[PDB]
């Protein structure tokens, strides 16, 4: 598929200017940042999860082990 | 020839202690034309000020106070004078053409006009409703749509973005008042010019206008005319897409330098290179102007035209052209190309068609007495005074290919343009693509 053969698009204005007449550093701080943490913030809390839930099943996972090692000192109390 | 130009005769020019500068030509001609060219536009509009230069236009000629509508028209029509005019974004003129035996006569009705109109407060609330039928008119001619747009993005954020018409919203709602606000505002001895070419005598218009224009100026004010705001050039693009639009147009276009500029000339010289096309013409065989030769032979665009419209301070250098949905990009490639070729590596052979072209219609463009009057009309007030057809010869009959190179480019080559299309265009790449198509991979 090329150009020119896409789609039946009636009444859309657009509106953008040359770079060089716009500032592509662009608004941080204002819209920037802002979004970033609006993100952060939106999907922590269902992408994070499992990988926590990981972690835990790594960590006990290897500390019972690490222990399954270390003998009981009632193996032989005789 | 040149002995053709030189026996012109000079223009005549001399302004009143009250402002006006009353100019002309002389000829032979029964006939003539006169008219008053107000330095009033659009550009003079505000917010909530604009379109009253139109809505203005549209009842300067329902009559005056002096006499009513029916008597002027019947006057004017019953003494066989045009009466007809304009108003575009920094120049308006009211210009009628009659015997020359009218020069008291129409110049009288030019001042009645410019000075006293009805204004109707029952003529207006017809007019208003006219304009915003005329306005949904003027809206369909792509042809036209596609500048205003330009001119909306071109000059985004200050006055000129504003089209001559103004926004449905102030046609709807302008004041029996604003107007008059307009009138009294800008319509000032100062700022307008009667100018008349035919069979007139100089000396004899001066007293009539000198008669009929019995302004007095008291402040220091009133002697003094504003020069405007500047305009931003802003490289950017709108589009108002349309795939129901049998075809789409597009215009881009460079800031151009301003009335003022000698370079004008060169640059004019540039646009007189690739010129323009459309489909009847009969060259696929086209002198230079390759732009309409690969036009034909890729059958590239329905027509295309170039143009360096300028103004005071400002301009837009540039080119317009209407192509099936389909073959818009090829064409831009190939015009746009032809920019830089035309500033990267034009020939002396090419200019001296060019300049040659541009001699033809720098004559043709006095053709008649309305004409002539426009350029007085004009001239005086853009440039300062008149310039003769002497003049412009040696302006343009000077200027060699490396001038022309170093002009183009130095208006064209990497400089962000401003591109306006309405119409199927899904075809027109992006901006950043027709942007590195300002600088030639030299």
């Amino acid at each position: 598929r090329q150009f020119g053969h896409l789609t039946r698009v009636r009444h859309l204005i657009t509106y953008s200017l040359s770079p060089f007449e716009q500032r592509p550093f662009p608004h941080y701080f204002s819209k920037g940042v802002p979004n970033v943490w609006r993100r952060l913030r939106a999907c922590i809390l269902r992408v994070a999860p499992p990988f926590l839930a990981f972690y835990l099943l790594y960590t006990w996972g290897t500390q019972e082990f690490e222990k399954s090692k270390r003998k009981n000192p009632a193996a032989y109390v005789n | 020839y040149a002995q053709a130009l030189q026996s012109v005769p000079e223009t005549q020019v001399s302004q009143l202690d009250n402002g006006v500068r009353v100019a002309s030509e002389q000829s032979s001609q029964p006939t003539c034309t006169v008219g008053v060219w107000i330095d009033a536009g659009s550009r003079y509009e505000s917010e909530k000020n604009n379109g009253a230069g139109y809505f203005l236009e549209h009842l300067a000629f329902k009559g005056t106070k002096n006499r009513p509508q029916n008597a002027l028209e019947k006057e004017v029509e019953s003494m066989g004078a045009h009466l007809n005019a304009y108003s575009s974004r920094e120049h308006t003129a009211y210009y009628i053409k009659a015997l020359s035996k009218d020069v008291p006569k129409a110049v009288e009705l030019l001042a009645d006009i410019v000075q006293n109109c009805s204004l109707e407060d029952s003529q207006i609330e017809k007019e208003r409703d006219v304009i915003v039928r005329e306005l949904q008119e003027n809206d369909t001619s792509m042809r036209e749509v596609v500048f205003n747009y330009l001119h909306a993005t071109a000059f985004q954020g200050t006055g000129l973005a504003q089209s001559v018409e103004g926004p449905s919203e102030n046609i709807r709602k302008l004041s029996r008042a604003d107007l008059t606000e307009y009138l009294s505002t800008h319509y000032t001895a100062p700022r307008m010019v009667l100018a008349a070419a035919g069979g007139v005598e100089h000396q004899q218009l001066l007293e009539l206008a000198q008669k009929h224009f019995g302004g007095v100026p008291f402040t220091y004010d009133d002697d003094a005319v504003p020069t405007l705001s500047k305009c931003r050039f802003t490289g950017s693009q709108i589009r108002h897409r349309e795939d129901g639009l049998p075809l789409a147009h597009v215009a881009i276009a460079v800031e151009g330098p301003g009335w003022a500029h000698p370079d004008l000339v060169a640059l004019q010289v540039a646009n007189a290179i690739i010129g323009h096309y459309d489909r009847t013409y009969g060259g696929g065989l086209h002198s230079s102007s390759p732009l309409a030769s690969i036009a034909v032979t890729n059958k590239l665009c329905q027509s295309f035209q170039t143009f360096s419209i300028c103004y005071s301070e400002t301009g837009l250098f540039g080119f317009y052209f209407v192509c099936d949905r389909m073959s818009i990009d090829d064409m831009m490639f190939v015009l746009q190309g032809q920019w830089m070729r035309l500033c990267t590596s034009i020939s002396e052979s090419e200019v001296l068609r060019g300049k040659n072209f541009l001699r033809n219609a720098l004559v043709s463009h006095l053709d008649g007495t309305t004409p002539v009057c426009e350029d007085i009309g004009r001239e005086l007030l853009t440039y300062g005074r008149r310039i003769p057809l002497e003049e412009w010869e040696e302006r343009l009959a000077e200027v060699d290919a490396r001038m022309v190179r170093e002009v183009c480019s130095k208006y064209i080559y990497d400089q962000c343009p401003a591109v306006a299309g309405p119409g199927p265009i899904e075809q027109l790449p992006d901006y950043n693509r027709i942007r590195s198509g300002m600088f030639w991979l030299r």
